[PDB]
């Protein structure tokens, strides 16, 4: 029975209008799911029809999160939310839990439903309108406006803050030492336990979160680690070629560039010469111990690399074939604050898009868990392919941005 | 007893205020006829006089359709739409033929006369004020507002169709077994029922209509095989384009030709094989709007190949949810492309080219690559769902691409269909050093103000060479040096270079460029048998690269 009996005050940012983004076009049975996913929040009166004097419009499609097969209602809200006030609450955010990232482990929940229960400010509403295609514009399509708080708009969390800190307190007064976070439709729970008490520990958040008038059921396990940076390693050999002290000197000047004492003059001098790739040359008295130095130099961490909250974060991703793919989180060029390869998954090694869509989805996961709040992507895939087969094996409620990148970069393997 | 269409609530822009515009001295006969028309149509309840509070104004015409009868008048809200709000347009683009599904019966009811029987807001109506000027002006002019949708004001469309669509869903929604199409004065009711099932649930709707008083003609009918459409041609069970007379002119200026690129791709969309490219880059760049500008030799043989696919007028079928759909594309070279998408042979539900991206480099397999995600997105605009693809290249061929491209990249479900020219890969770039094989240091310079520069070569067997080069820059002379050690090896050969630019380019695996110098590299590549290609950092003393970048300089 849970409704606040009030609205809370909601208005765009100063001087700008409200979004009016182009539905693209829906196959016919995410259209069709949507159809009846719509016919009963109307009912629900989670949303209404509206008249053609209403111009505003955002994308919507369909998804399915992990285990469920029932199709879900996917809102894209990432203009309607960098043009919506920055919910700057009168209680100054949140601050960003940096004991999060430091739990052993983590669990995800989609407390998205709560949001329903909430009245969404009637000067707003207009702005959060949204069409189902029809197939060849045969009929016109479905509009619709929200009456509660949207799921995966930037101020359901905020104008929720309040019910969801009560919401808690009969467990985070009881839990001490466990961290709770909160981003868009989602809740992070951190602690230090292991699996089995940690796991069922999870129920009782579930169940209390269920008597206060509370897809509710979904969990994803997370346990982030070490190296929030990887470190560079050169290989470890008995006889180098030309070719092996060739690539591991483009490796070093490379690193040069992140790490300033690297010296790589004692191995190019082996190259001094026109010699055959395939080649072994032996290594000089003084060219092992410089490899012994930038060795040495690798181990300890990059120089004074801080994160600054004014700043995006930029996130670069390789794919390195077999499956395999690498990635860094950075705000400066060679001032990484995370590096990773996510390896093997779903792709079945037969579909490199539906990997990259899961990499990205990682990455904006770790990424929401560090600093709260996603990167900017660069993709390494062409628009046109990436923009028709992205929603297809999308699963987060939420949406990162993204550019494209149309150059091979020359640092492919180095990131290996 | 009639019950109301519920008004939609308008406003003007934010910020703004309503219309004042002057009012046209109009002759004495014209405003005779606005008088008589302005008269009625208060009768009717369409207008309504107003008194002098409204002190907005709309300019208002009368005109004589040349060689037909009376008079109609005609307001120009031009100013009350610059000041009206945004409406969701939702008339963006109308279906396309191929999307549509044959029916035993459809009807056409005419339902124009209802622009005018759904009423205007209450609060929006002393916006749309006009004045009918009177003889001699010694008199008070008669003031007008409206009480419904003007003709002619920004959102009427908007708002007729959205009354209509609010009126007709029960109908529709009790109806399965029909099927009704809204857009403007027309209403297409289709259905596969016994003629006399169908007028049958016809009655009904003029019927429902009736409701909210709203008439429909008590027609017999006005039309029948060619239904000319949207520049188009339906039947009861098949479409093509509008005749498409190709113009048997002998001077082709730039809209002659530029009239009949974008009246040549609407042609495309059903004929098999049409081409743009030799007549498109006739006038991409060309001063004026129009010139007689020459045709090249090669716009003209395609052209040719026009009067023979122009020639028999081809038909496209409907779509039938059933049948599989399938697409399949053909390489025509040049960059371009052509596909057919049917469910069953030789009945294509309609057809359609594919032009490359504008760029320096490509490969076939990257082309491919595109016109399958337009055909993809396509098809799931006119029938919601993705067509299997048959396509002119070896599955091998495919995976041996996407497992080594740099970049992600994928297609829907498709077969390996065997009709040339097939694309496939033309070379390919080792993963590491070849044994045996010599080992090519190549290097190249130039000078930033003389364009003079060298490009050259030292191998691990003594080979060298150093060639003059003028009216170059570095970058070229990086190319040429690639460029020499490719024409001077054995068919297996290993070469290093320190050419950030070079590798780029051949690490984009292009199969054909822009560059005379990129495409004789690439002739070399696919005569090897083996290639490794090794980058080195510059100015690091890595030798036989810093032996040939000396030879190179200076
Ligand atoms: C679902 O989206 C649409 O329908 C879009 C509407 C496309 C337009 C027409 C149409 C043609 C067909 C055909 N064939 C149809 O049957 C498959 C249908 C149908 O089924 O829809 C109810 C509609 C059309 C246009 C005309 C014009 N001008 C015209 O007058 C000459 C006539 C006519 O019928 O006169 C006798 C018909």
């Amino acid at each position: 029975p849970i409704s606040p009996i009030e609205t809370v005050p909601v208005k765009l940012k100063p001087g700008m209008d409200g979004p009016k983004v182009k539905q693209w076009p829906l196959t016919e049975e995410k259209i069709k799911a949507l159809v009846e996913i719509c016919t009963e929040m109307e009912k629900e009166g989670k949303i209404s029809k509206i008249g053609p004097e209403n111009p505003y419009n955002t994308p919507v499609f369909a998804i399915k999160k992990k285990d469920s097969t029932k199709w879900r209602k996917l809102v894209d809200f990432r203009e309607l939310n960098k043009r919506t006030q920055d919910f700057w609450e009168v209680q100054l955010g949140i601050p960003h839990p940096a004991g999060l990232k430091k739990k052993k482990s983590v669990t995800v929940l989609d407390v998205g439903d709560a949001y329903f229960s909430v009245p969404l400010d009637e000067d707003f509403r207009k702005y959060t309108a949204f069409t189902i295609p029809s197939i060849n514009n045969e009929t016109p399509g479905i509009r619709y406006q929200y009456n509660v708080l949207p799921q995966g708009w930037k101020g359901s969390p905020a104008i929720f803050q309040s019910s969801m800190t009560k919401i808690l307190e009969p467990f985070k007064k009881q839990n001490p030492d466990i961290v709770i976070y909160q981003y868009m439709d989602d809740l992070y729970v951190g602690s230090d336990l292991e699996i089995g008490q940690h796991r069922t520990k999870i129920e009782e958040l579930r169940q209390h979160l269920l008597r206060w008038g509370l897809f509710l059921w979904m969990g994803y396990e997370l346990h982030p680690d070490k190296w929030t940076v990887q470190p560079i390693v050169l290989p470890e050999k008995d006889s180098w070629t030309v070719n092996d002290i060739q690539k591991l000197v483009g490796k070093l000047n490379w690193a040069s560039q992140i790490y300033p004492g690297i010296k790589v003059r004692q191995l190019s001098k082996l190259l001094r010469g026109t010699k055959a790739l395939t080649e072994v040359i032996p290594l000089t008295e003084e060219a092992e111990l410089e490899l012994a130095e930038n060795r040495e130099i690798l181990k300890e961490p990059v120089h004074g690399v801080y994160y600054d909250p004014s700043k995006d974060l930029i996130a670069e991703i390789q794919k390195q074939g077999q499956g395999q793919w690498t990635y860094q989180i950075y705000q400066e060029p060679f001032k990484n604050l995370k590096t990773g390869k996510y390896a093997r998954m779903r792709g079945a090694h037969t579909n490199d898009v539906k990997q990259l869509t899961e990499a990205v989805q990682k990455i904006t996961t770790e990424s929401i868990v560090i600093w709260g709040k996603t990167p900017k992507f660069k993709l390494p895939i062409q628009k046109e392919t990436w923009e028709t087969w992205w929603t297809e094996y999308w699963q987060a409620t939420w949406i990162p941005e993204w550019e494209f990148v149309n150059t091979p970069p020359l640092v492919k393997l180095w990131y290996q | 007893p009639i019950s109301p269409i519920e008004t939609v609530p308008v406003k003007l822009k934010p910020g703004m205020d309503g219309p004042k515009v002057k009012q046209w001295p109009l002759t004495e006969e014209k405003i005779k006829a606005l008088v008589e028309i302005c008269t009625e149509m208060e009768k009717e309840g369409k207008i309504s006089k107003i008194g002098p509070e409204n002190p907005y104004n709309t300019p208002v015409f009368a005109i004589k359709k040349k060689d037909s009868t009376k008079w109609r008048k005609l307001v120009d809200f031009r100013e009350l739409n610059k000041r009206t709000q945004d409406f969701w347009e939702v008339q963006l683009g109308i279906p396309h033929p191929a999307g549509l599904k044959k029916k035993k019966s459809v009807t056409v009811l005419d339902v124009g006369d209802a622009y005018f029987s759904v009423p205007l807001d209450e609060d929006f109506r002393k916006y749309t004020a006009f004045t009918i000027p009177s003889i001699n002006n010694e008199t008070p002019g008669i003031r007008y507002q409206y009480n419904v949708l003007p003709q002619g004001w920004k959102g009427s469309p908007a708002i007729f169709q959205s009354s209509m669509t609010k009126i007709l869903e029960p109908f529709a929604a009790q109806n399965p077994d029909i099927v009704i199409y809204q857009y403007m004065d027309d209403l297409y009711v289709g259905s596969d029922l016994e003629i006399g099932q169908h007028r049958t649930k016809i009655e009904e709707l003029r019927q429902h209509l009736l409701r909210w008083g709203l008439t429909t003609p008590d027609k017999k009918h006005q039309k029948e095989p060619p239904f000319l459409w949207m520049g188009y041609e339906l039947h009861p069970d098949k479409w093509t384009v509008q005749p498409i007379v190709l113009p048997e002119k002998d001077s082709w200026t730039v809209n002659d030709i530029q009239k009949l690129v974008g009246k040549l791709n609407w042609a495309s969309q059903i004929y098999p094989g049409i081409k743009v490219r030799q007549l498109s880059k006739l006038l991409r760049g060309t001063k004026a709007l129009t010139e007689v500008i020459p045709l090249t030799e090669e716009a003209e043989l395609e052209l040719a190949e026009n009067r023979e696919i122009l020639k028999e007028p081809v038909h496209g079928v409907y779509y039938d949810p059933s049948k599989d759909l399938i697409a399949e594309i053909q390489k025509q070279g040049q960059g371009q492309w052509t596909y057919q998408i049917y469910q069953e042979p030789f009945k294509n539900l309609k057809t359609g080219k594919y032009a490359r991206m504008r760029g320096a480099h490509t490969n076939d397999v990257k082309q491919l690559t595109e016109a399958v995600q337009k055909i993809t997105t396509e098809s799931i605009v006119i029938w919601g769902k993705t067509p299997k693809f048959k396509l002119p290249i070896q599955k091998e061929t495919w995976e041996t691409w996407w497992t080594e491209y740099w970049q992600a990249t994928w297609i829907p479900e498709w077969e390996f269909v065997n009709t040339p020219p097939l694309v496939k890969l033309w070379y390919q770039l080792e993963k590491e050093p070849i044994v045996g094989a010599e080992t090519f240091y190549v290097d190249g310079a130039a000078n930033r103000e003389t364009k003079l520069g060298k490009a050259g070569y030292v191998t691990n067997k003594g080979r060298q060479k150093v060639v003059p080069l003028t009216n170059t820059t570095n970058q070229k002379t990086e190319l040429q040096a690639i460029y020499l050690a490719l024409q001077d090896s054995g068919l297996e050969v290993n070469i290093v270079t320190d050419s950030q630019y070079a590798l780029g380019i051949i690490q984009a695996q292009p199969d054909k460029s822009e560059s005379e110098l990129v495409n004789q590299i690439i002739e070399q590549l696919i005569k090897k048998e083996k290639v490794y290609l090794a980058w080195v950092p510059a100015h690091k003393g890595i030798g036989g690269n810093e032996q040939v970048d000396k030879l190179v300089s200076a």
